[PDB]
């Protein structure tokens, strides 16, 4: 369960690079 | 209109799929039943849904006891990471670093994730309790 | 920091919703091991690697930074001396060599204590390139002084 | 073959654009922070190697996690049936173009990892193995049925192609 919520935490700091401008 | 299996006046068995390398065809009308339809007058039609469409397909040790060794590997006040470190530092002692390594291993395997970072004493209170 | 090469060895060696998700950046570690590919004049280059716990993905996590009047100048000397190899001596090389039913070869038995060939390089008489006599045919070149790059 | 390499210079010329501004991207410094990857200094072919055999045990896991006995792949990434195939078989077998595309781009890898692998065995000259990298990326679509899977990448090789003529 831990493991998925790390993958999921350096995935939306992936989609923190465009967060503000693509929604 | 459609053609049914009983309007084929002599189907037959299945037996050997090939030989010498020739594909062996079945004899009977069901694949293409399956693949298509017919008409009255004796016209096949296909059906049309492959869309992935498949460039290739169309052309063919206790935990107790693993806790009991690391407390054996470990220096106090030092990680497991660390304790890799010092033993690699070839190496000084390959066997006992080897040995660690396998016991590594054999606790992240149990489903034990981030053993890396762990100190002696938290593995012995984890021996202890 | 950094940790010796025989434990990632090891773990290479000896092998889930933890190792099913670093799978996923399989053609980046495919990209960052060919676009590191070393040169005709070097024998060896170490990288640093990137590796999973249970040995899931390798990385190469390095960029190849070179120095642009060096680049082009080594890249004629092996053109100068590739021209002089072939009106000199020719078998090329027997495509994919290993067979398809054998595993790719174990380094750490092989390659590990064998010493390789030698590299193509160049003359460079003493007297005219002596001011690139010192430095010509390293992985990176001038690396560690101070009077020529900025650092690291 | 210099009109298109001509040819697809002045596209390239022609159809820059300048990049979007963005916050600055790290994919390996994120990667450092979470404890479930270590760093190590190795050689270039043992790592060629590792990523190799790491490419094989992924394309062999993807095989086995459909349940499928009927399909084996080769060492030099070669997918055969065993068998002659049946109906819901083939349905069962219907992957992705981009499968194969993965398979072909790391058999490329393997050819090029192991054409390094027998040079330090001592068995070619680096006379010839100059060579031996010059003839893979020239004949990439002889040497791969990569071309099958991505037609666009007929543009890749035929500048390969043409760059393989003046020099």
């Amino acid at each position: 369960e831990e493991a998925d919520a790390i993958y999921a935490a350096l995935d939306k700091r992936m989609d923190e690079r465009r967060k503000e401008r693509r929604e | 209109d459609i053609l049914a299996s009983e309007d084929v006046e002599g189907q037959e068995a299945a037996t050997l799929p090939s030989e010498g390398g020739v594909r062996i065809t079945p004899f009977n009308l069901q694949e293409e039943m399956e693949e298509g339809h017919f008409d009255a007058d004796g016209n096949y039609f296909l059906n049309r849904d492959a869309q992935i469409r498949d460039s290739w397909l169309d052309n063919i040790m206790s935990a107790q006891a693993l806790l009991e060794g690391l407390l054996e590997l470990l220096l106090p006040r030092e990680t497991v990471a660390g304790a890799l470190r010092r033993l690699g530092a070839q190496p000084s002692s390959p066997q006992r670093l080897d040995r660690l390594s396998g016991l590594a291993d054999q606790m992240v395997a149990r489903g034990n994730l981030g053993v890396y970072q762990e100190t002696r004493e938290r593995l012995a209170m984890r021996l202890k309790g | 920091e950094d940790m010796p090469p025989e434990h990632v060895r090891k773990i290479i060696r000896d092998h889930k919703r933890v190792y099913l998700g670093a799978l996923k950046y399989m053609p980046h570690a495919v990209l960052k091991l060919l676009e590191n590919m070393p040169m005709p004049w070097e024998q060896i280059r170490d990288v640093p690697v990137l590796y999973h716990i249970t040995g899931a993905i390798s990385f190469v996590n390095e960029i190849p930074w070179v120095i642009e009047p060096v680049y082009i100048s080594q890249w004629g000397s092996m053109w100068i001396m590739m021209r002089r190899e072939k009106r000199d001596r020719f078998k090329r090389m027997r495509f994919p060599p290993f067979d398809d039913e054998e595993p790719p070869l174990d380094y750490a038995d092989n390659i590990l204590d064998v010493e390789p060939l030698e590299a193509i390089q160049l003359e460079l008489d003493p007297e005219e390139d002596a001011p690139v006599l010192d430095w010509f045919y390293d992985h990176q070149p001038l690396r560690d002084s101070r009077k020529y790059v900025n650092g690291s | 073959s210099y009109q298109k390499l001509l040819k697809y210079y002045v596209l390239n010329a022609l159809k820059h654009r300048p990049p979007k501004a963005q916050k600055k991207r790290y994919l390996f410094r994120s990667f450092k922070a979470t404890k479930f990857f270590q760093s190590t200094k190795l050689d270039w072919v043992e790592v060629g190697l590792q990523v190799c055999r790491q490419g094989y045990n992924m394309l062999n896991l993807l095989i086995h996690r459909k349940n499928l006995n009927y399909l084996h792949l080769d060492y030099n990434f070669n997918l055969k049936p065993v068998k002659t195939l049946t109906t819901k078989e083939r349905k069962k077998s219907r992957f992705g173009n981009a499968f194969h595309l993965c398979r072909e781009v790391l058999r490329l890898t393997k050819l090029v990892v192991d054409s390094h692998v027998q040079y330090r065995l001592g068995n070619v000259d680096a006379f010839q193995l100059a060579d031996g990298l010059q003839y893979i990326f020239a004949h990439v679509g002889q040497l791969t049925g990569m071309y099958r899977y991505k037609y666009k990448l007929m543009r890749q090789i035929r500048m390969c192609k043409d760059l393989k003529h003046l020099i």
